[PDB]
């Protein structure tokens, strides 16, 4: 089994750059290399084949070149659409091989999220349990903290997050952090906040409501 | 075009059998070579193996040959792989492609066409269809559905049939601490639509055969 | 004002890859580039003067091209000592401009973390307040979840992470989490004990201790 | 070997001014051009300016000139940073450094770190982790402002196994942070365990003996 490496195993760069990926192989293979693109959520993509080929239908940013055993894969023009997964597998010998991919992040302006709180509903309340739902809507960077008060008294360990893939059309991320509470631990409270921290923001943002 | 629709995933106990089958349109499939290859998830890509146009030729990578084979029914347009001795590290979306960029005296290809996958879950665990609750709205407001307490995953979470795609955001679901998954689906809509506008989600766990369709109201 | 674009931002590579890094001067500076390594919670450091030329001292593995807008850093094979922020600065005219920097992480094998829990010291609790801290040393991926568990039920309240860059010789991570009681409150519970999943360890490993033991 | 010192960093209010000295040693500081640069936390470098050996070459960063005055002491071996009606975008990591080849930095102080906030200076609380093959064992340094606090062991002796993790911002809005050292355990009672602790914006140092 030909051993095929990737490198960088990840990165992030601005729309309008040019990036360069490689792929090494632990043994010659001549031309018989392909470049896949695997978008967030979808299956993979052909690119190019034989080292330097587009596969009909692909932009003529994107670019393959090399032999034997050190390939290259560039995109000369970075756009938004072009966070993915890329990944060179070799057509030489069997089994096939794949990389282990280059995760392609955009870098971009900061932009703070827009805060939304969501009580349990009267439905889940029936069951006897109680979810508290905060949604941290289009943000860059990716780090952001979700604090949660309960009666502004900070809590731990009772909740838990979910951020979405970077979006293709604006480079942004959401999340959502649910704290879940026994209904008898949630009927004993009245204020439950979510307080956010992020670059975007000067001050932390604190969505609340009334139980 | 060529169209290639994966089908039989889902929750399989450790040590248990699957069959996967593909069916296509778009061409004819008797005079291709097909091929299946997988993904753990948030892991990379594995080559399963191949099945030329006449079976005549069946490749796998060694280390999977045992427990997987490969057929093809030519009349069906139907591709197939069987799955036995299922381990935990079998879990993955299995895809079939359809091979092709020969031209080449030699045995090589690119993929130029995959199905969308299909996702083969192994657990002892048992099935559970999920809760579906309504995150009520308070310019922009934003509106979702809890799709809480399902195993295996996936669940499929569309709005008002498929009519609202823009600012929706279906969140990657989490293990909570019971075994049981459980999601969020959101869109954020002018604050002047709530009151005239209906938003309906509808949830969709093919492993329990459930399908809900919930009205979110502020 | 000559702007200074480098690219990627970022970067995660393995031990022994070559790693190239680009910086795009707005106007040409002729060879008047040079780069500069800052490791975590060090100063700026000389590498790379004039375009190619290596400065005393500096590691063969180190290399530099380009001229006039365009110009590539290049780390022939990574070594672990590399993890830091790679910054280049134009010396052509005044005033003198740097590159915004490439970050440069290491991607490794996974590293279980050992588990240490400390119980608020005797000088601490005179003073009104119990901190109970829960150290993972030496981990990898930087992905953990720790959890509180006070009498064996889980503990809702005042806990804080930090953790620390990759090390420079191991290229793993080091995290403390910390909770914060009062007096009182510390004194409400006998069993304090913090809980641990990482990606390395199997099941969860929990470290604890009994107040006044 | 060439060595540069800051010092003269802390807490500074919106509007304030502060100087900032670079004590320089190995090296004949008056045949020398000398620079500042900064960096904001978290952030790239930024290039302040720079002052010939007899002071008729002084040349700043357009945007900074009102803000920065350089001057230097030849007979004293320092470099000044006269910092005039700081704002909160001026809080950073203060560098001097030396160019040479003729245009780069060769050497580089380890920088001081000027905040520029309406709070007040806090000296911090500092407890003793102690633990009970490798055993942990650290010092918790609680409740300061502004930053920085620096960390040692047994005065330097002890840099192996060493992580002095970076601050966090309480609900209270002082920092609190954690130094812990990982020691074979066979040694607890054998050695003695002291960090030293100190925070010059408030001119606190404090030995704390670590025991099981
Ligand atoms: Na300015």
């Amino acid at each position: 089994d030909i051993q095929m490496t990737q490198s960088p195993s990840s990165l992030s760069a601005s729309v309008g750059d040019r990036v360069t990926i490689t792929c090494r192989a632990s043994q010659d293979i001549n031309n018989y290399l392909n470049w896949y693109q695997q978008k967030p959520g979808k299956a993979p993509k052909l690119l190019i084949y034989y080292t330097s080929r587009l596969h009909s239908g692909v932009p003529s940013r994107f670019s393959g070149s090399g032999s034997g055993t050190d390939f290259t894969f560039t995109i000369s023009s970075l756009q938004p659409e072009d966070i993915a997964t890329y990944y060179c597998q070799q057509g030489s010998t069997l089994p096939f091989t794949f990389g282990q991919g280059t995760k392609l992040e955009i870098k971009r302006t900061v932009a703070a999220p827009s805060v939304f709180i969501f009580p349990p509903s009267d439905e889940q309340l029936k069951s006897g349990t109680a979810s508290v739902v905060c949604l941290l809507n289009n943000f860059y960077p990716r780090e952001a903290k979700v604090q949660w008060k309960v009666d502004n008294a900070l809590q731990s360990g009772n909740s838990q997050e979910s951020v979405t893939e970077q979006d293709s059309k604006d480079s942004t991320y959401s999340l959502s952090s649910t704290l879940t509470l026994s209904k008898a631990d949630y009927e004993k409270h009245k204020v439950y906040a979510c307080e956010v921290t992020h670059q975007g923001l000067s001050s932390p943002v604190t969505k609340s409501f009334n139980r | 075009e060529v169209q290639l629709v994966e089908s039989g995933g889902g929750l399989v106990q450790p040590g248990g059998s699957l069959r996967l089958s593909c069916a296509t349109s778009g061409f004819d499939f008797s005079r291709y070579w097909m091929s299946w290859v997988r993904q753990a998830p948030g892991k990379g890509l594995v080559w399963i193996g191949e099945v030329n146009p006449d079976s005549t030729s069946i490749n796998y990578t060694p280390s999977l040959k045992d427990q997987f084979t490969i057929s093809r029914d030519n009349a069906k347009n139907t591709l197939y792989l069987q799955m036995n001795s299922l381990r935990a590290e079998d879990t993955a979306v299995y895809y079939c492609t359809r091979p092709n960029y020969y031209g080449s005296r030699y045995h090589y290809y690119a993929m130029d066409y995959w199905g969308q996958g299909t996702l083969v879950t192994v657990s002892s665990a048992s099935t559970k269809g999920p809760s579906v609750f309504p995150l009520a709205p308070s310019g922009t407001a934003a509106l979702g559905c809890l799709v809480k307490d399902y195993f295996p995953e996936p669940v499929t979470v569309s709005w008002n049939s498929g009519a609202l795609t823009s600012g929706v955001h279906t969140f990657p679901a989490v293990l909570q601490s019971s075994g049981l998954y459980s999601l969020s689906s959101v869109v954020t809509v002018p604050s002047s639509s709530l009151g005239t506008q209906t938003y309906i989600c509808n949830v969709n766990h093919k492993p329990s055969n459930t399908k809900v369709d919930k009205r979110v109201e502020p």
